[PDB]
């Protein structure tokens, strides 16, 4: 597992020793090579795991997330190349350094064979992203966004630390293998109820759970494009990964402690979906769509069935790719109009047809159109929920409706109709932006052919 | 085909009627099949002959892996991590093989339904019965375990089932 | 569409609009040309006896009552011309209307074809550039104090002058660009 | 239908419920009761795999109709005697159902007449 | 000339590949291609066995 | 489509053709520049019926605000030319 | 539930079509009523008859939109039937094809629509079902005949009602051949298909004479 | 129409999705066809993008 | 692909004899098909078997007894 | 926004707005792609009464038709082999009670 | 290559109310003391090939004559061929 | 005498049926003149910025900025706890949660009682 960690660290001296006009090229090329190395990890086995050492281990749940994390960095560099053109060389190197450090912490978090190391890296990721948001952000609200994104997170995560050390004092280990093998049931007690809450709330905040999601629209809207891509694609999935890992010590308590959360999701995924219907900002609409999809993932993890887990893994990968693509499209529009108001720039299919087809494919994947992996995750979670209770279908069913609706709304408001007359600076799409779009969307339609790669360890 | 075992996937002897034309009017289906044979099957057959002789020019073999039997979770100490590890791996392999057995029986059922045509409700009672048996056994073994299933949880489920069975047998005997 | 609207409608304008609506909806009702022509002449006459009504209170009670009558017998599915706002091809060709400034972003290889067009286009741009400086001054000197009162634009009054704010009226894409 | 008019406006008990016929024993009329006959056996009728709703007393004619249709394929009007035979047999079956309905109705009428006449005698 | 070449590149080539894909790869595994068994009527003979299904019960033929 | 590219001459000919079939105006008097209110002694209702006749002739509908101030056949022809964009 | 849904759908869509002024709207409501008839057929447990109706309706309804679009294009993008006058002679081939399609739609005997719609009415009459759904099916058949009459009469029989500059033109080989292929379909396909498929339901062999004639009488 | 090649491509896409719907043996394949015909109907109804009523 | 047809402006449009003969031919074929099918298959609308009468059937046929049997 | 004047020359012809005019709080509710409040030939309440009345009537009559089904004066179909016992479910090792049909 | 043949407008004095239902409209209108100023604007709808109308049943019977003749010839040929 | 048209929220009153436009008064005329004057000033400013050949960007609209700012960023500083706000927030944010909780809890309790009784017929229910 060091064969990926060491090159990612070596990305830093190479960036800092590069010529002033060769940083982007070297970073992109080397990062892409690292992503290629990540593919070897996928050849997972039906038995336990790839236990590389005492420190790191890989799994068919961790491998798709690792591959997506390594793949996301070249795209973030491509998206950041544009708006950082008038920026000093040292600060551009600092930005690339923040991205590399973020990737380094993320890669490490997944192998993270023990829960304390996982917690440390899980919280280490909070620093580079906060710096990215509060330094390279445009609006004046970014500061508030940063503060929210910080304290919410820590408010959920400091109790977890306590719980974690408590467990190591009772069981004697926090290694995930020993925890899984020596698992014991949780008795119905008040102390056990509060240990369950301390274990769950940290990951439930970062999903985010409906009601605890106020940080997300801010931190996504006022972040730069690379920050938004990494926040939606990977950082939201840390909560899901942690929930999938830690619920092995929470049975049979979860059988009824999950009721308040399931409700908050099953109703919440409706509410936020309806919020997308009345939105004056593209980034805010995409953020709320992220909230709805992660609400479905929360339901899947709380049900705790093999189909729920397969659907949740598939949906996490699919949502990461789709939401990154949507944010990149919105940013392509923004860098021309400088407004980020959805109603302002209209009729863009007439001026940018290839951007229009990119928008269509992104909306169709957000639509959960078969046989995309978005549909695969959606359907597995819906079937599992139906088995859990036949009434969930109503909520699930209606959610699908609203999703499609607002998705096509986003396509019709910005691409169709009549172009705005007074806007005359809509220059043709660059090769960089079209390449970014293709490099988002082709992996999705390539993953739809080999679903077992992203269906998790219960496949 | 010698590629798969007929006994595992049984097939009826496939009785077909013989062509008994009643009118001298020449049907189009037979002419169409002869021209299809001449224009499609012969080139495909020739290409397959070439490909098969090239494959025969280079023959090499691969082996199906053999797994020894290992003591299972019942004869394992409470905290003995190595024996739990091996018993868990063996249990997982057995779970996968059981899934494949259920898959085989389901393929049998589907093939019977398609083959028997309109009389499937009567001519596929055997496959339905064997699938019902296998489904009951599989549901008893592996249902309700959850996402974090293990050999210990399967053993606990089996233990409560056999406790209920022992209670029922004792009650019926002393009734 | 072209003419600037007024602050209100006078009595004659409202009467004429009612006359048009009534005739169009009657045509939508009685379809055949002879039937329509007969009932349209009857509509003209029944519209006509109060032509000379002098005092305005009776004339306003009249045409208000008529307005109510129109709503009742209008024909909830009236005929609409295909290119009219409710028509079946109202905005059919609106997606083919590309602005002229997009031509500035063409590649030089694209501009290699069509050289005469782009020469004439550059001539047009020069004309616009000079006319704009003249027209700002003209429209500033003619506008009444306190800002314009109506949406009306003065014409060009000198020899080489062009009407103020003409670039986006004459450079319309087309009615059917394709 | 007029039978609906009689049942749903007049006396319901005077006319049958179509769901539950017959309400009377087959031997109530006469003791001969010649049994119905099938020509199509189990095995060949199963092998023809007609349909579950087509596996009725007219099965033999349908078997021959399909056999002749298969045999004389291109000239797809060569089978008119066979289709007429099957269609007439189904006509006979429907007419026998008509007769079953009408026999049940008259049996019901006599039964009602018998009880009232008996009741009148009892009252006398 | 146009129709003859077109019927080669758009009809002949795809049917060649599909016939090869079905005959030598798909039917190599069991139950991939399943056909409803042909109907049997009284009086047919079978290629594999050679026997003849016994005729029917000679119902009273009239009209 | 397969529609002819109508020109100014055609528009003028058709406008005058429709006007001549308006019996309330004598055909031998009307001209391209003849005003309706004065030169032909027409009512406002006659003018609006004339606008209807032009609309039904040309297949499209002139809005009220633009129609109510069209007083010459040349003026109508020029408005139709502006709408259909027939420079020649 | 399926039977009731189909009955109310076919009735309501025929009732809406009976008074429309857009030709495409009328033909769309005709499609909706025929779909309602298909699900009525589903409700009386005759799936194969519904499939055969699907196949026949394909031919004649597609060719009916064919003719409608031919009229619209020849009339310079005019879709309202109030500006469609004497086209019986102006467009002879569109007229003959539309008449054939309308007769096929209304179940003219021994045509494409006969071999499906006729038996559908036959079977819905001879089955244990709702009385009200049967009534709505018959009324929907009558209304089908009625709006077919509406289109033919009001767009082909009167005096011309379209603008003076006449651009009527049928003489395009693409249009003519595309129409006539579906014409041959709408004339002979029902007979051919009905005589080539094996029997897969019991027929309604014997029936009251008035009930056998009900579809023709209602049309 | 300037985009007639696209129009033809769209019609072909609909035919392919409908054939997938008709020939489908399981429910997932039938859903693929089910949603394909729906999306292509959305794309062909709103053929003239600039018309609000089409959208 | 077709022929040249010019506008008329308030007159009947020109008609090629080809379209007239083709329309007339197809209408004639439709009516010939209707008449031919009606001639050779007349029962398809009329029916081939008479509808029996319930009143006509005898009591003995229906095995009905007027309170004599029991 | 649908009932604004379609003939005025707006700065935004599709949305029918002018640059600088105050925007309604619910503009995105009223965009000609969504809910419109244009006056209708019939009053709202009359339409509601009529629509509800038609639907209620059809429901009532469908239930009534369920109460009063329609059929032909016939008996049930007769199926030969013990009401087709073996070809519908099977179980050939139970020897079911034989049922025989009456010929007439 | 399009339809550019320099089409000319017909004579405007061609159109007359006589012999058309516009005459009946005129009679009914003058019975109440009025006149239609646009009668001749529409006369072209009753003048040329638009003068003759076809009934609905006449429209439905568009090719009945030749169909009937072909049916008679075919049935006669079948009658002659079968009786042999 | 004809039936009267009764307006509603989603079917408003037609302009030609508004008695206000027939109650003609002089202050109405001055109001209309002032409104059209404001509109003409705005149109003049927009067209002056719109036809300028030097401009190569977006004509910023303060009305659009005000709309979006009011819709998003002006809400909380103008919020006040009132009986209406408190009751509506409590209802719309709590009631659906407890309603769905009761529904799902009842459904699952019924299912569990049936399963413990064994009378549910879970035959072939393999994958969950
Ligand atoms: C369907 C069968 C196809 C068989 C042929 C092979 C198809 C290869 C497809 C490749 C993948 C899509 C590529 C996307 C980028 C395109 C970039 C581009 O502009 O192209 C330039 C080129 C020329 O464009 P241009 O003139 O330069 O630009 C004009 C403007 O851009 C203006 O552009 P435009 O207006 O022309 O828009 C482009 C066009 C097409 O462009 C796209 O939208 C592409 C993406 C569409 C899907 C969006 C994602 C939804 C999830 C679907 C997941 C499917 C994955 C399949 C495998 C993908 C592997 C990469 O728009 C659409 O057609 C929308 C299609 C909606 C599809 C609905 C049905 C989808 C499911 C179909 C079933 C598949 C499984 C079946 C299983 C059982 C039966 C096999 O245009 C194309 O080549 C278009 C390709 C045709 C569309 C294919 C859509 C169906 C195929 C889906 C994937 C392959 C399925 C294979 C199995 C089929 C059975
Ligand atoms: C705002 C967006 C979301 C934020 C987070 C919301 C999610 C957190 C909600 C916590 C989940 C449940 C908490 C406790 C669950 C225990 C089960 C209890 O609810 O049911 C009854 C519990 O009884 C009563 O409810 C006692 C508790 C009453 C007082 C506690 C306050 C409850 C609501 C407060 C919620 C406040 C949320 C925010 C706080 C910061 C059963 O009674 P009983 O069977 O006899 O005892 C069982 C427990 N034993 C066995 C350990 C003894
Ligand atoms: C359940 C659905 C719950 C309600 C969904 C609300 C959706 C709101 C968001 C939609 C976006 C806005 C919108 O769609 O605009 C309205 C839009 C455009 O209106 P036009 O008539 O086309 O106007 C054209 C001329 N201007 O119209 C719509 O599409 C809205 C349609 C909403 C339908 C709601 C009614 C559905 C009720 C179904 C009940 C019956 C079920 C069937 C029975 C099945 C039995 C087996
Ligand atoms: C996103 C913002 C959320 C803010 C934080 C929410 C998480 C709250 C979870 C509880 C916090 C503390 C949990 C303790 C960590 C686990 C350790 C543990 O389980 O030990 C318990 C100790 O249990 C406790 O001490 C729990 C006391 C909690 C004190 C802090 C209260 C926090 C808020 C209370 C009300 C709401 C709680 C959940 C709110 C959810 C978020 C809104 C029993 O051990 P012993 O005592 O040794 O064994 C019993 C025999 N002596
Ligand atoms: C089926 C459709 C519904 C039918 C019902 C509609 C009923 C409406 C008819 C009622 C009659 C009225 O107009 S109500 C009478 C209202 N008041 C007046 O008519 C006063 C003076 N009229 C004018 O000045 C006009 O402008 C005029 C002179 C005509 C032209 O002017 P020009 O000199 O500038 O052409």
């Amino acid at each position: 597992m060091l064969k990926i960690i060491i090159p990612t660290t070596m990305l830093l001296p190479m960036t800092w020793m590069s010529k002033h006009n060769m940083i982007w090229i070297n970073a992109t090329v080397h990062s892409l090579l690292i992503s290629l190395i990540s593919l070897s990890l996928l050849n997972q086995l039906g038995e336990n795991s790839l236990n590389f050492s005492l420190t790191f281990f890989s799994d068919s749940l961790s491998a798709p997330l690792l591959v997506l994390t390594t793949w996301l960095l070249p795209l973030m560099l491509m998206a950041s190349q544009s708006h950082l053109s008038k920026e000093t060389t040292t600060r551009k190197k600092l930005y690339i350094t923040m991205l590399i450090l973020l990737q380094l912490f993320l890669i490490m978090t997944f192998t993270a064979t023990e829960l304390i190391l996982f917690y440390i890296l899980f919280e280490a990721t909070l620093v580079p992203t906060l710096i990215i948001i509060t330094r390279w952000g445009n609006q004046t609200e970014r500061l508030n966004a940063g503060l929210y994104f910080l304290f919410y997170t820590l408010a959920g995560s400091l109790p977890l630390l306590v719980a974690l050390v408590y467990i190591q004092n009772t069981t004697g280990s926090l290694n995930f293998l020993i925890i899984h093998y020596w698992s014991h049931p949780l008795s119905n007690s008040w102390s056990n109820i509060f240990m369950w809450l301390a274990c769950i709330m940290a990951f439930m905040v970062k999903m985010p759970l409906y009601g605890l999601h106020l940080w997300l629209p801010k931190a996504h809207v006022e972040a730069p494009i690379a920050g938004s891509m990494v926040l939606a694609a990977v950082l939201l999935k840390l909560g899901g990964y942690g929930m999938m890992r830690i619920t092995t010590i929470l049975n049979p308590l979860t059988n009824y402690m999950a009721y308040p959360f399931l409700m908050l999701s099953m109703w919440g995924m409706i509410m936020t979906s309806s919020i997308c219907l009345r939105q004056t900002d593209l980034k805010s609409l995409i953020a709320y769509s992220s909230v709805s999809h992660m609400a479905l993932v929360i339901v899947a993890i709380m049900i705790q069935t093999p189909w729920s887990f397969m659907g949740a893994t598939a949906l996490m990968i699919a949502h990461g790719l789709t939401s990154s693509m949507l944010f990149c499209l919105a940013n392509t529009n923004y860098e021309r109009v400088h407004s980020r108001t959805m109603i302002l720039a209209r009729g863009l299919q007439t001026l940018l047809p290839l951007m229009a087809t990119w928008w269509l494919v992104a909306s169709l994947t957000n639509l959960a159109l078969p046989p995309s992996i978005n549909l695969i995750g959606e359907l597995f979670i819906i079937t599992a929920s139906f088995s859990w209770s036949n009434i969930t279908i109503i909520l699930m069913g209606m959610n699908m409706m609203i999703t499609a609706l607002y998705s096509l709304y986003m396509l019709i408001t910005t691409q169709r109709g009549k172009y705005t007359h007074h806007i005359n600076n809509i220059k043709p799409s660059f090769t960089r932006e079209n390449a970014l779009m293709a490099l988002h969307i082709l992996p999705l339609l390539l993953l739809t052919l080999n679903p077992k790669m992203i269906l998790g360890p219960l496949y | 085909p010698d590629s798969w075992d007929k006994d595992v996937y049984p097939e009826p002897p496939r009785r077909t009627p013989a062509p008994a034309p009643q009118t001298s009017l020449p049907n189009p289906v037979t002419y169409l099949t002869k021209i299809f044979d001449l224009l499609v099957d012969r080139p495909v057959t020739l290409a397959r002959e070439f490909i098969e002789q090239q494959h025969a020019k280079n023959r090499y073999y691969y082996y199906h892996r053999e797994f020894r039997r290992v003591p299972d979770i019942t004869e394992c100490e409470e905290k003995d991590i190595l024996c739990m590890f091996e018993a868990e791996m063996q249990w997982r392999r057995d779970y996968k093989v059981d899934q494949e057995i259920v898959n085989i029986i389901q393929e049998r059922l589907k093939a019977c339904q398609q083959r028997e045509g309109e009389s499937y409700r009567q001519n596929c009672a055997k496959e339905l019965e064997q699938f019902t048996q296998v489904s009951k056994a599989f549901q008893d073994r592996y249902s309700d375990l959850g996402a974090h299933y293990s050999a210990r949880k399967c053993l606990a489920k089996q233990k409560q089932r056999m406790l209920a069975e022992r209670k029922a047998a004792k009650e019926a005997a002393a009734a | 569409a072209f003419s600037a609207p007024a602050a209100y409608l006078t009595h004659q304008q409202k009467v004429l609009r009612l006359y048009k609506r009534a005739l169009r909806h009657l045509e939508s009702w009685c379809v055949h040309r002879d039937k329509y022509r007969y009932f349209a002449c009857l509509m003209r006459a029944r519209f006509d006896e109060h032509k000379n009504e002098k005092d305005m209170v009776k004339a306003t009670q009249l045409l208000r009552q008529a307005e109510e009558e129109f709503w009742y017998g209008q024909h909830p599915q009236p005929y609409i011309f295909p290119e009219s706002p409710g028509g079946t091809s109202y905005e059919r060709y609106e997606c083919y209307k590309v602005p002229e400034w997009c031509l500035d972003d063409w590649h030089p290889s694209e501009k290699a074809m069509y050289p005469d067009y782009f020469a004439k286009r550059e001539q047009w741009k020069r004309l616009r550039r000079e006319s704009w400086e003249r027209e700002v001054k003209q429209l500033q000197e003619e506008t009444p104090p306190g800002g314009p009162r109506t949406e009306a634009l003065p014409p060009a009054r000198k020899e080489g002058d062009l009407p103020p704010l003409w670039w986006h009226i004459v450079t319309r894409p087309r009615e059917r660009p394709m | 239908g007029a039978h609906l008019a009689r049942r749903y406006l007049g006396d319901a008990s005077k006319e049958p419920d179509p769901l539950r016929m017959p309400t009377f024993p087959p031997d109530y009329g006469f003791p001969e009761r010649k049994e119905r006959e099938m020509v199509a056996t189990q095995q060949e009728m199963n092998d023809a795999q007609l349909m579950l709703q087509q596996r009725d007393y007219c099965a033999h004619y349908l078997i021959q109709l399909l056999k002749c249709k298969r045999d004389s394929f291109p000239n797809f009007l060569a089978c008119k005697h066979e289709q007429h035979d099957w269609d007439y047999c189904e006509h006979l079956d429907y007419v026998k159902r008509m007769k079953e309905f009408e026999r049940e109705r008259r049996l019901l009428q006599r039964k009602k007449r018998r009880e009232q006449r008996e009741a009148e005698m009892a009252r006398g | 000339y146009r129709h003859s070449i077109f019927a080669v590149t758009h009809v002949l080539i795809p049917v060649w590949i599909i016939h090869y894909y079905l005959k030598y790869h798909v039917t190599a595994k069991p139950y991939t291609v399943v056909e409803r068994k042909p109907r049997i009527f009284p009086g047919d003979t079978i290629l594999e066995t050679g026997e003849v299904i016994p005729l029917m019960k000679e119902f009273p033929d009239q009209h | 489509s397969d529609a002819p590219p109508l020109t100014l001459e055609a528009i003028k000919d058709r406008v005058l053709y429709v006007l001549k079939l308006y019996d309330k105006i004598d055909p031998e008097k009307l001209s391209v520049n003849s005003h309706f209110m004065k030169d032909l002694g027409l009512d406002s209702l006659d003018q609006v019926e004339i606008i209807m006749a032009m609309e039904d002739e040309f297949g499209f509908e002139i809005p009220d605000i633009d129609a109510e101030k069209l007083m010459c056949p040349q003026e109508i022809v020029d408005y139709i030319a502006d709408k259909k964009d027939v420079y020649e | 539930m399926t039977l009731c849904l189909g009955a109310i759908t076919t009735l309501f869509t025929a009732l809406c079509a009976i008074t429309q002024n857009d030709i495409k709207k009328i033909v769309a409501f005709s499609t909706s009523s025929q779909l309602g008839l298909m699900m009525v057929t589903i409700g009386i447990n005759q799936p194969h008859l519904a499939f055969l109706h699907i196949c026949m309706h394909a031919f004649f309804k597609a060719m009916l939109f064919m003719c409608s679009g031919s009229i619209i294009h020849s009339l310079n993008d005019e879709q309202d039937i109030r500006k469609m006058g004497g086209l019986y002679k102006a467009m002879p081939f569109t007229t003959t094809a539309l008449i054939i399609g309308s007769l096929a739609l209304t179940g003219m005997p021994y045509l494409t629509g006969f071999y499906s719609k006729d038996l559908i009415i036959e079977a819905v009459n001879m089955s244990y079902t709702n009385a009200w759904a049967l009534l709505m099916t018959l009324i929907a058949t009558s209304l089908t005949a009625a709006y077919s009459t509406r289109i033919i009469f009001f767009a082909f029989l009167g005096k011309p009602r379209f603008p003076p500059l006449v651009l009527i033109n049928e003489n395009n080989p693409l249009l003519i051949n595309s129409i006539k292929r579906l014409l041959i379909g709408s004339i002979f396909a029902g007979f051919i298909i009905s005589n080539n498929i094996p029997p897969m339901t019991v027929p309604n062999t014997t029936m009251p004479l008035y009930m056998k004639m009900t579809a023709l009488i209602v049309t | 129409d300037p985009f007639i090649n696209r129009f033809f491509k769209y019609l072909l896409l609909f035919l392919i999705t409908m054939m997938i719907l008709v020939t489908a043996n399981n429910l997932f394949q039938l859903f693929i066809g089910w949603e394909g015909v729906g999306i292509m109907s959305f794309l062909l109804i709103g053929w003239w993008h600039g018309r609000t009523d089409a959208n | 692909g077709g022929v040249h047809i010019e506008p008329r402006y308030r007159q009947f449009p020109q008609l090629t004899r080809s379209q007239l003969i083709q329309a007339e031919f197809f209408s004639a074929t439709m009516w010939f098909w209707i008449l031919w099918r009606f001639w050779h298959d007349s029962d398809a609308v009329l029916g081939h078997f008479p509808y029996p009468d319930p009143s006509q059937w005898t009591d003995e046929e229906l095995g009905i007894l007027p309170d004599d049997e029991d | 926004q649908q009932e604004r004047d379609p003939w005025y020359d707006w700065d935004h012809p599709d949305l029918r707005l002018n640059w600088g005019e105050p925007i309604h709080w619910d503009l995105d509710m009223y965009i000609r792609n969504r809910v419109d409040t244009s006056p209708t030939p019939v009053s709202w309440n009359t339409m509601c009464k009529h629509l509800f009345g038609f639907v209620a009537f059809m429901l009532f009559m469908f239930w009534v038709g369920e109460i009063y089904p329609s059929y032909q004066p016939v008996g049930p179909k007769q199926y030969p082999y013990n009401d087709l016992y073996l070809e519908r479910g099977g179980d050939p090792t139970k020897e079911p009670e034989p049922v025989v049909h009456y010929e007439i | 290559e399009h339809g550019h043949s320099k089409m000319e407008l017909p004579d405007y004095k061609q159109w007359k109310i006589e012999g058309t239902p516009l005459e009946t409209v005129q009679e009914k209108l003058a019975a109440r003391g009025l006149r239609d100023p646009w009668g001749r604007n529409e006369a072209w709808r009753y003048s040329g090939g638009f003068a003759n109308n076809v009934s609905f049943v006449g429209a439905l019977l568009k090719g009945f004559k030749w169909g009937f003749a072909a049916f008679v010839v075919a049935v006669g040929a079948e009658y002659y061929l079968e009786s042999q | 005498s004809f039936p009267k048209y009764k307006p509603s929220r989603l079917a408003t009153l037609p302009a030609t049926l508004d008695p206000a436009e027939y109650d003609i008064s002089p202050e109405t005329r001055k109001a209309q003149a002032e409104r059209l004057a404001i509109r003409s000033r705005l149109k003049r400013e927009y067209l002056l910025q719109y036809n300028d050949p030097n401009r190569l960007g977006v004509i910023e609209d303060p009305a659009l900025i005000r709309w979006t700012y009011a819709r998003s960023a002006n809400i909380y500083p103008n919020f006040r706890p009132t009986p209406k706000t408190s009751l509506l927030g409590a209802l719309f944010g709590i009631g659906p949660l407890f309603f769905w909780y009761y529904v799902f809890k009842t459904d699952r309790d019924k299912k569990e009682k049936l399963i413990q009784e064994g009378k549910l017929d879970q035959t072939f229910n393999i994958s969950y």
